[PDB]
């Protein structure tokens, strides 16, 4: 359980496709916005929120 | 079960491209085949696998005249030198242009961003 | 020279992947593979 | 059951010492490494619930 | 069954984004987060 969280912490969705890679977090949720009809704009805009 | 199973699989995996993660097989889906046996069924299932990684300088933004350009597909890397844009899943580095990037509010509100140019195509053909 | 053994099961090795808030991995191969997977 | 649950991975990640995450904090779900078991604290409550 | 559905939804849910409704919780699925329990498991979803 302690693995898999420093994965998606980490790397998000990669490491369960191969190798991990290094990603810092306020990216993921960057593309995790775009995943869902959200741009990167308010995020980063309202990252503390 | 795993019956209905199967005949899920042929239908997401086989028939067509599915997004689902570990369901037709490790790694990013693209295609797979299926193949008879005694009271059951075989699928072939072909993934694309990253392979050979290096590790990269990046960057959430770029402020060039006090606009904040965010990249419209892809991710903002350097070689510690320059910055270029390139597809997440594949090093293929491209120069910042207008093109590449959208623009959105300001520098002074977001974290980690770094100051750099960005390029305009029409600005040399005023010069022709 | 050789015998039974018992031990405690391990769950893999251990990999403490970098990290920063200016760093990034990028993919420059690839590599294709073809798996199996066999259901009655 | 739970090789297919917990065992989706082929290798251990761990976090570092340093949790720059841009302000979210899982140490509610990351492990205390005093305690005995390596167990957080959400997982504590639903071990004793 | 559940097993199995729990299988899947690390995969789809942990170690990915799901597009799929209601399955990593109710809205848009951002991320998941698994925490172990007895002869059980449970997810932290998060969701826009």
């Amino acid at each position: 359980t302690s693995a898999l969280l420093a994965g998606t912490i980490t790397s998000g969705w990669t490491f369960g496709a191969g190798a991990a890679l290094q990603i810092p977090f306020a990216m993921q949720m960057a593309y995790r916005f775009n995943g869902i009809g959200v741009t990167q704009n308010v995020l980063y805009e309202n990252q503390k929120l | 079960a795993s019956a209905n199973l199967a005949a899920t699989k042929m239908s997401e995996c086989v028939l067509g491209q599915s997004k689902r993660v570990d369901f037709c097989g490790k790694g990013y889906h693209l295609m797979s085949f299926p193949q008879s046996a005694p009271h059951g069924v075989v699928f072939l299932h072909v993934t694309y696998v990253p392979a050979q990684e290096k590790n990269f300088t990046t960057a959430p933004a770029i402020c060039h005249d006090g606009k904040a350009h965010f990249p419209r597909e892809g991710v903002f890397v350097s070689n510690g030198t320059h910055w270029f844009v390139t597809q997440r899943n594949f090093y293929e580095p491209q120069i910042i242009t207008t093109d590449n990037t959208f623009v959105s509010g300001n520098c002074d509100v977001v974290i980690g961003i770094v100051n750099n140019t960005v390029y305009d195509p029409l600005q040399p053909e005023l010069d022709s | 020279s050789q015998s039974i053994i018992a031990y405690t099961m391990s769950l893999g090795a251990e990999n403490s992947v970098a990290y920063s808030n200016n760093s990034i991995a990028i993919p420059t191969n690839f590599t294709i593979s073809v798996t199996t997977e066999i259901l009655p | 059951n739970t090789q297919e649950v917990f065992a989706q991975v082929k290798q251990i990640y761990k976090t570092p010492p340093i949790k720059d995450f841009g302000g979210f904090n899982f140490s509610q779900i990351l492990p205390d490494p005093s305690k005995p078991s390596k167990r957080s604290f959400i997982e504590d409550l639903l071990f004793n619930k």
